[PDB]
């Protein structure tokens, strides 16, 4: 009984130090982006290459 | 358990130990806490009884009779257990003076004074 | 107690080092010139051709990853 | 997504040494986002950084 | 074995010579039966020359074999995706389940899941 | 009997930890100040204020 009182009264470091962007999009808390169709399709093509596989905005 | 105290709470428990020296006592009984709070003008324990509709004279007589029948008391360890539960109920982190007052209605040997004085547990 | 069958322990020491280069090529296919070089340092230090003051073998995997 | 990459590549402190084997071997990829003024003084001045980061231009909206 | 200073580099040098290290409690663990392998990333002649300049001079020459993994041959990628799917078939033979894969799905699991400079 | 002991053990904290400067000036045991007529009188003209009533020499 005293153990649960002192405490109360993988993905651990990614939720405390960083902010998951997919969590806000899957919950309806992220603003949509309309007009960047010529940039999103280019980032995917960069990650599927050998030389220069890191896009830099 | 993390039973941290505030600045105002330490001024009451420390004064209750020295208050029993004049009344000829060799132990720290929890009944001496309500006596010190009633002896101070415009205190926190007195303002609570005025809003809940309770006679401060009949309550002081109840805790006075228990002190006479007395010869750190083990009862003080049980009083701090019920007072820590009120800290998480009010969505607070520290333990002030009002948190120690709500624990008086949980003990079977201390809730009788609140009933004869007109203090309801649901209204407190 | 462990799990490895008895047939994998009753093999001769002089016969396991000969077929060692052929067993590693079953799952890893592509590095025909790298697996053969692995047995060159193990079979040399177990036949008295290397000083006993040195360990078994010293390797250094270089190049791109994902090969095996 | 690394916002303002010129700080992590050598401002907090220099953390580009621990991220070079990750970006080269494909173990941990990242997306850069910096200013063109700061992109020259931290990427184009290093031959090892230019061969791994590709120039991605962002169009600015008009009317 | 490249994300460190010179403290652990000099400690591993005595293992390849004396064959045992000095323990803090006072032991001499003989490393005569423990193989020492490393993993780094520093055609194949210009790759091994880079790692010789990063470490010490009296350490990169005492290595037995400097096996440098080259690029993946495209003709051997098809033979890799065929032996890996066999393990899935072994887990379904006890339930009388025949997992068949056509020639179209084998090409997608080879040109996408494998790449020379990206990793498996 | 147990109540008169704790009281004993005017003011107590002012006679055991601080030296009263006005006591030595009333008995003539303090040297006078000649020449600071524009500084000593200035402190009096500051304590009678509402804001910043703490002059610092
Ligand atoms: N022939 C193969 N068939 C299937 N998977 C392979 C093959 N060769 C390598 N892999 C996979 O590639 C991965 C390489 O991991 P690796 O980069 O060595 O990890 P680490 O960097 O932690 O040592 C392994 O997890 C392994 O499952």
């Amino acid at each position: 009984e005293n153990a649960v009182t002192h405490v109360r009264g993988a993905y651990e470091a990614l939720s405390k130090y960083c902010i998951d962007l997919t969590e806000l999009a899957a919950s309806g808390k992220l603003d949509p982006v309309i007009g960047r169709d010529e940039i999103i399709s280019r980032v995917i093509r960069v990650l599927s290459r050998r030389t220069k596989n890191n896009p830099c905005l | 358990s993390s039973m941290q105290f505030t600045d105002k709470a330490t001024e009451t428990l420390n004064a209750a130990a020295k208050y029993a020296a004049e009344n000829s006592h060799v132990q720290l009984h929890p009944s001496h806490v309500a006596v010190v709070m009633l002896d101070e003008e415009n205190s926190l324990f007195r303002s609570i009884l005025e809003k809940a509709g309770g006679d401060v004279v009949s309550i002081e007589r109840g805790f006075k009779k228990i002190m006479v029948r007395q010869p750190h008391s083990p009862e003080l360890a049980k009083l701090l257990h019920y007072a820590h539960e009120h800290m998480k109920k009010q969505r607070d982190l520290y333990i002030a003076q009002d948190h120690l007052i709500l624990a008086l209605a949980d003990l079977p040997s201390m809730a009788q004074v609140l009933k004869e004085g007109g203090v309801t547990k649901k209204s407190l | 107690w462990t799990g490895i069958p008895v047939s994998n322990l009753q093999r001769s020491e002089k016969e396991k080092l000969l077929h060692m280069e052929e067993y590693m090529k079953q799952h890893v296919v592509g590095q025909d010139e790298a697996i053969k070089a692995i047995c060159d340092a193990i079979r040399l230090s177990r036949t008295g051709l290397q000083n006993r003051n040195r360990p078994l073998a010293s390797f250094l995997f270089l190049g791109p990853t994902g090969c095996g | 997504f690394i916002d303002e990459i010129h700080t992590v590549l050598g401002a907090a402190i220099d953390a580009a040494n621990l991220l070079k084997p990750m970006l080269a071997r494909g173990e941990l990829r990242c997306i850069g986002a910096t200013t063109l003024t700061e992109y020259r003084q931290y990427v184009e001045k290093d031959p090892a950084f230019e061969r791994r980061f590709q120039l991605v231009m962002v169009e600015e909206p008009s009317v | 074995m490249e994300k460190a200073h010179k403290d652990v580099s000099n400690l591993l040098l005595q293992i390849l010579d004396d064959g045992h290290c000095t323990d803090s409690k006072g032991r001499r663990v003989d490393f005569k039966n423990t193989i020492i392998v490393m993993t780094s990333n520093l055609t194949k002649n210009a790759v091994l020359a880079t790692a010789r300049r990063h470490f010490a001079n009296e350490f990169i020459n005492r290595i037995d074999e400097l096996i440098v993994f080259n690029r993946l041959t495209p003709s051997n990628i098809r033979k890799i995706v065929d032996v890996r799917l066999k393990e899935v078939q072994e887990r379904l033979d006890e339930k009388q389940i025949t997992l068949d894969v056509d020639d179209k799905a084998k090409d997608l699991l080879a040109q996408q899941g494998f790449d020379p400079v990206y990793g498996a």
